[PDB]
């Protein structure tokens, strides 16, 4: 039970940043531009079983774009990215649905405004109107906020099982096992413990 | 869901982190719940955590009694510690684990909560 | 493997192996798709990989391959077409035609390969844009005597022309040069009337559902840009209208097609056209009457289920009824005739309006507001739809979502951002309206509703909560004897419900809809001082309440009403022994025992509104003085603590306390402005003192435990000492009246407080927060310090540029405080850097154009002011040796950076101010402002020619693809247009577009 899911949107936006925060939760500060694509399975449990999506992570910047529309082949579904604080990105958005609505005619497609965690931000609610007349589905999401960052899978989701009550539902907790320390290396484990004590948890001003 | 036959003793909100020894660096691994469950049958006690709203396992583990929470050289509410076991993501590896909480006292109150756990387990 | 063969390109192609490849990059998995992909990547950007693009056509088994090899002839179309010979042209062209015939005659690649045909015909396209009319004069005419030989080859066209027509209209502006997109647009104007024809022959004749749908696609994007006359004088309306209407295969692209033609401004004195622009409404809301709902019909139950294609349909006819209705409702408001066919239309958008879908809401919502905006102006219109109307008084009360001032939620009673906030913002607009226009009906439902909730008839948390945002969004809509009566009757009747719900979760519900109500109605909170004074007690109880979000608000809604009610409280009412202000002054303490720090610094805020009413500055500063009175004593008591022992600051719960003492007083300077300083001056010099103190204790950390030692909660704390003092005086300089007293006791003893400590430290202990509050000095006063600009100039010029010169992340807080010093110092006191060293400013040079290339915009834009105020400042001087050695020195580095960052497509939200930059650049030489020569080409030549010499040589090199003429053609057209801004950037935007290709028409530059 596998779709395929390409993410667009012009550079910067945050379309790896998010995609890694669902892999593993991480938050990555650092840019490293996408080069052509990358390829990530990724699973929820819904009550309708699992889910699983190969996200075809793809490259905003031009001088990166690999194949560009050749990777939109037989996409069931995808996520067009913009940046909340960045007007261009939103300017943009009607030439990356152009070109994935020339290869997929037929799919389900959210609209992402990304980075509304930054407070001055510079595309405006009232003025995001692309998604009416193309039926796309909008989000406000924060890949650094973790604001609604569930929901564009989610409405996937609900529209490629076909079903609107389609819910995300809480793994199964297998038993863990009982393992004890390996003394050879117990006396080694200090040095991959005190390098962790002496490096500073990242963001420590956050709320928790 | 496989939490039936489990008792909750404690609970508190905090955001996890992993220590990538390669890079060096700290990288977040969930927020959401911190429970400790107690088994009804055979009275081991683990650490069971998941995300807010996807409610993926982001740990699982035995609270052993090897176990020893140390502090943050950059924070007053969290402590590291190594495990050599959790099957959070599947089969049971080995991490080194940060906590954060939201005040001081939270962590305070975890540390205590923590070993007192890990008396049980010795049991 | 060796999946790398097809890399080598003196071997002749193995098509099979390019197909596995393919294969085993769409279908693969794991690490060999990621090789895949790498392969596939270096084959697609080899310049001669598309003479393989014939061979892998004619043999591949795999679609992919062929859609690929697509992708290599399009690149070589749109940017090297017109380097290619002609006989490679011919050919290309031949083969890609030859193709397309090829698959719309197989039956069955048609329909299975429906991706390669599309592909192909976008393909086509591209050679079109480059060829077509003026070497494939034909291409039309033969399309449309094609289209009768084949229903595939009919429909395919169908595609062909929609790809055309978005190329053409939808799409030129970015990608064409001006004088090319207006040739192909009159090029497709000229030859419509037959396009249409075989359009128009095709719907009327009727057909396969596929080439009709496909006709309606193609037809969607003509009534973008095609004349008032092809729609409205054939019978085309009656066929989207109704015909179309009915098959649920065409009906998607129908009403499409409908809202744009709704969308277009008729010539409204027509009686005939009016009369069709009625009809083809009519005929459609016939036609979704009877067959697919009636207007009864629970469109929000409908779009739940989401069956087929429903909640697409339905958000389509949504953007067709508001499109529509906002342009022509007045065709239908006076023919009684046609007075049930508006209120139809209107009672399908209040079903509409019910649906669960949040985008979908604030799409009609809209609608809503242009409607009763105009029913609240327009004469004699509101009675039509007094029966709408009171239908959406009842929608928008049940769904009014949460305010901002609302802190607590359900997950379970906890404590959505900026998406909710603007959409209850729409929501009052409409809701206030309505109102106006119906004021009992309005009540009627609130008060019902509302004795519904004491009944507990529908009691719930939803219920309660959205009828009280209702009430409270309302408010300055009744008179001020209704508000009264409506007012009294909803606390009250709000008291017999917390008196009677029990269970904390109950009670701060109810908590926070009681204080949103009242914090929403000051007006009536003024005129009632007794009732005032029972709230402000009873906020004051919520305080030392254990649920933390009711404490929270209870603090939120104190500050809200003090801001509007601050007079009722600084003097002494009836009834009362003195003004309400001391008596909050007195009990500070106990009221504010259980609140974390920053709800008591919100707390003294609030004090510090209502003090500042005071207008006898003797009472007010006396006011002032016992507020601080706590922060004071503590103050007084950690100075004489640190008098002697300076020891005692290494404890943490010390630094907690300074801490927090200072922010206290930020938070009551926040508030009273200019009228703090008398507070400021109790602490001036002893606070300054503890910042060289705190200062040294950093460093000495750094010192003894190294870099890591600024991450720990010891330095940390020390630091946030020296932030909220920084943040303290910014404060109060940047709302100071009496500047004379800001040069006179605070500047200097500033200066020397934070500035060498600020040059000596480390990078990473350096505080961003100098830079800022150095700005709002220099704001403010720096017209009357010259010496204190330079010094500061001094202090952190040089040393925070090296911090930022080495990559465009590092110390991000710093780049961006930097240069808004460097822009506020440009404008206000250019003096300063008339000072520096000629080392110092040609550094400077340097740190503007290390602006330009940031991406970050709060950067990047500043970077650009200061290059142009720089212009600026050097021009006022006029003919003057320093002006004269800048020219020559930095005219023309500036020139060229911005021109690097013009063309280099990685700054592309800059264009404006780019372009503005160098329009100045260049005006200046044809104004013939700079007296020196530019040189250092024989004598007496013109700035104006060398200029011209030095920009085609700098272009030439940077863009050795473009020809002398375009080079030549660009910069005439660009300097007789320095001082026309819209027709500059037009041409320098038709530079960019041809910088992409080969063969740029240099005649395009005189499309002005
Ligand atoms: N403040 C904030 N930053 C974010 C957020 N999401 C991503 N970013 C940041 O945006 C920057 C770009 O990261 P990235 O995910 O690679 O964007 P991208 O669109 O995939 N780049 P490309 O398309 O060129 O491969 C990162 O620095 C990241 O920290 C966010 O939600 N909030
Ligand atoms: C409800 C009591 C409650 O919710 O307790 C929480 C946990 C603190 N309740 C009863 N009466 C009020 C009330 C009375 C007022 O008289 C002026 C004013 C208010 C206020 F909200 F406007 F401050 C509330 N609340
Ligand atoms: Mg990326």
């Amino acid at each position: 039970v596998q779709f395929k899911l390409v993410l667009v949107g012009d550079g910067g936006t945050g379309k790896t940043t998010f995609v890694k925060r669902h892999l593993t939760g991480e938050f990555e500060k650092k840019y490293v531009a996408t080069l052509g694509v990358e390829v990530h399975p990724l699973v929820f449990h819904t009550n309708r079983g699992p889910i699983k999506f190969n996200v075809w992570d793809t490259a905003g910047q031009e001088k990166f774009g690999g194949l560009r529309d050749g990777y939109y082949i037989q996409a069931q579904c995808a996520i067009i990215m913009f940046d909340v604080t960045s007007r261009v990105t939103y300017k943009n958005v009607p030439n990356w649905h152009r070109d994935l609505v020339r290869v997929c005619e037929n799919i389900p497609i959210v609209l992402c405004g990304n980075k509304v965690d930054i407070k001055d931000r510079k595309v405006k609610a009232k003025s995001i109107v692309f998604h009416r007349k193309k039926n796309l589905q909008y989000y406000d999401i924060s890949a650094k906020s973790n604001y609604n960052f569930e929901k564009p899978f989610l409405w996937l989701a609900r529209k490629l099982i076909g079903d609107p009550n389609l819910e995300f539902v809480a793994m199964p907790a297998l038993a863990p096992p009982e393992v004890v320390m390996d003394p050879a290396l117990a006396a080694q484990y200090e040095h991959d413990l005190e390098v962790a004590q002496t490096t500073a948890l990242p963001d420590e001003d956050d709320d928790l | 869901t496989m939490e039936e036959d489990e008792e909750v003793l404690y609970k508190v909100r905090a955001k996890l982190f992993r220590f990538d020894a390669d890079a060096k660096e700290w990288k977040e691994r969930g927020t959401g719940d911190c429970k400790f469950l107690k088994n009804k049958k055979t009275n081991k006690v683990r650490i069971l955590m998941r995300r807010d709203k996807t409610l993926k396992i982001c740990a699982n583990h035995i609270i052993a009694p090897e176990y020893t929470l140390k502090p943050n050289v950059g924070s007053d509410r969290s402590w590291v510690y190594a495990c050599t076991a959790d099957i959070a993501e599947g089969e049971a590896e080995a991490f080194t684990f940060a906590i954060r909480f939201g005040s001081k006292e939270n962590a305070d109150k975890f540390k205590e909560e923590f070993e007192k756990a890990q008396e049980i387990n010795k049991k | 493997g060796s999946m790398e063969g097809i890399l080598d390109f003196s071997n002749d192609l193995d098509i099979a192996l390019l197909d596995q490849v393919v294969s085993t990059f769409y279908q693969g998995s794991g690490v060999q798709q990621k090789q895949a992909q790498e392969i596939l990547t270096k084959f697609q950007d080899n310049p001669d990989a598309w003479q393989k693009a014939d061979q892998i056509l004619q043999f591949s088994t795999n679609p992919q391959s062929k859609f690929i090899a697509l992708s290599i002839l399009d690149k070589l179309i749109t940017r090297k077409w017109k380097l290619l010979p002609n006989d490679h042209r011919i050919g290309i062209r031949n083969f890609v035609v030859g193709m397309i015939i090829s698959m719309c005659q197989d039956d069955e690649v048609f329909k299975t390969q429906k991706n390669l045909i599309n592909k192909s015909d976008l393909t086509l396209v591209q050679i079109l844009k480059q060829e077509w009319p003026q070497n494939w004069p034909e291409f039309i005419p033969e399309l449309i005597g094609s289209s009768s030989s084949s229903v595939n080859v009919c429909e395919n066209n169908m595609i062909v022309l929609k790809l055309l027509s978005e190329e053409v209209f939808d799409f030129s502006a970015e990608q064409m040069t001006q004088a090319k997109a207006l040739h192909l647009k009159n090029s497709m104007s000229k030859e419509f009337e037959q396009i249409f024809k075989l359009c128009f022959q095709v719907l009327e004749q009727g057909s396969s559902s596929s080439l009709i749908v496909a006709t309606l696609e193609s037809l969607l994007r003509y009534l973008h840009w095609i004349p008032y006359r092809y729609i409205y004088e054939t019978n085309i309306l009656e066929l989207l209208s109704t015909k179309f209407m009915t098959s649920p295969d065409t009906r998607a692209i129908t009403l499409k097609c409908l809202t744009e033609v709704s969308n277009l401004k008729i010539p409204q004195d027509n009686d005939l056209i009016k009369r069709q622009t009625v009809l083809f409404f009519q005929n459609t809301l016939q036609q979704i009457a009877t067959s697919v709902m009636p207007v009864t019909a629970d469109l929000k139950a409908t779009y739940a289920n989401a069956n087929g294609n429903d909640q697409s349909f339905l958000q389509d006819l949504a953007m067709f009824l508001t499109t529509y209705l906002a342009r022509n409702r007045a065709l239908l408001e006076s023919d009684e005739s046609l007075r049930e066919l508006l209120l139809n239309a209107h009672q399908y958008l209040i079903q509409l309006s019910k649906i669960e879908e949040r985008e979908l809401f604030k799409t009609t919502l809209d609608y809503w507001h242009n409607l009763v905006a105009d029913l609240f102006y327009e004469p004699l219109k509101k009675h039509i739809y007094e029966e709408i109307c009171s239908q959406l008084r009842l929608v928008i009360i049940e769904n009014m979502v949460r305010p901002e001032e609302v802190l607590v939620v359900e997950n379970e009673i906890v404590r959505k951002e900026s998406d909710t906030i603007q959409l209850y913002k729409s929501e009052r607009e409409v809701l206030v309206y309505l109102t106006h226009l119906n004021v009992i009906d309005t009540e009627e439902i609130m008060i019902s509703k509302l004795a519904r909730q004491i009944d507990g008839s529908e009691w719930s948390w939803h219920n309660i909560n959205t009828l009280s945002w209702a009430i409270g969004s309302i408010s300055g809509t009744m008179s001020e004897d209704t508000e009264k009566r409506f007012v009294v009757t909803v606390i009250k009747d709000l008291l017999g419900l917390c008196e009677q719900k029990r269970g904390k979760d109950n009670k701060a519900v109810v908590a926070s809809d009681i204080m949103y109500v009242v914090g929403q109605y000051p007006r009536f909170l003024k005129a009632h001082w007794n009732f005032l004074r029972t709230v402000i007690l009873k906020l004051f109880e919520f305080m030392h309440e254990t649920h933390e979000g009711v404490q929270d608000m209870a603090c939120d809604t104190f500050i809200k009403i003090v801001q509007k009610c601050k007079y009722h409280f600084v003097i002494q009412q009836p009834r009362e022994s003195e003004p309400f202000i001391q008596t909050i002054i007195r009990d500070i303490q106990k009221t504010t025992a259980d609140l974390q720090p920053q709800q008591v610094h919100t707390f003294y805020k609030a004090c510090g509104i209502i003090i500042s009413e005071e207008r006898s500055v003797a009472e007010r500063n006396r006011l002032l003085s016992d507020l601080m009175q706590l922060p004071n004593m503590a103050w007084d008591t950690i100075v004489e603590q640190s008098t002697a022992n300076p020891t005692l600051l290494l404890d943490s719960e010390t630094v907690k306390i300074i801490a927090n003492i200072i922010k206290t007083n930020v938070a009551v300077c926040t508030s009273m402005g200019a009228d703090f300083y008398p507070q400021l001056g109790h602490i001036y010099y002893n606070m300054l003192q503890l910042y060289r103190a705190v200062s040294s204790m950093i460093s000495a950390q750094v010192a003894a435990e190294g870099l890591i030692a600024t991450k720990t909660p010891k330095v940390r704390g020390l630091r946030t000492i020296k932030k909220e003092i920084l943040k303290l005086v910014e404060t109060y300089i940047s709302k100071a009246r009496n500047l004379d007293d800001v040069v006179k006791v605070l500047v200097e003893p500033l200066l020397n407080a934070v500035l060498e400590d600020y040059m000596n430290n480390v990078p990473d202990a350096r505080d961003a927060e100098v830079l800022n509050c150095m700005t709002t000095v220099v704001e403010k006063v720096g017209h009357m310090i010259p010496q204190g600009v330079i010094l500061i100039l001094q202090s952190v010029f040089e040393c925070t540029l090296d911090m930022i010169n080495k990559d465009f992340t590092e110390y991000p807080e710093h780049r961006v405080e930097f240069y808004k010093l460097l822009k506020v110092i440009n404008e206000k006191s250019f003096a300063a850097f008339l000072e520096l060293p000629p080392a110092a400013f040609k550094l400077f040079v340097d740190a503007i154009c290390w602006a330009f290339k940031h991406n970050n915009r709060d950067v990047e834009v500043n970077g650009l002011q200061i290059a142009l105020d720089l212009v600026k400042n050097i021009e006022r001087m006029g003919n003057v040796p320093f002006a004269n050695e800048f020219h020559k020195n930095y005219f023309f580095i500036f020139v060229s950076e911005t021109f690097f960052v013009l063309t280099d497509s990685d700054h592309k939200s800059g264009f404006s101010k780019q372009a503005l930059l160098l329009m100045k650049l260049i005006s200046l030489v044809y104004d013939n402002k700079i007296s020196v020569p530019l040189y250092q080409v024989p004598q007496g030549t013109s700035n104006q020619v060398y200029l011209s010499q030095y920009l085609a040589n700098m272009l030439s090199n940077a863009f050795p693809h473009l020809t002398s003429e375009q080079i030549a053609s660009f910069l005439s057209a660009l300097t007789k247009q320095c001082k026309d801004l819209v027709v500059f950037k037009g041409t320098l935007r038709d530079f960019l577009v041809q910088i992409k290709e080969v063969g740029g028409d240099p005649t395009d530059y005189l499309f002005a």
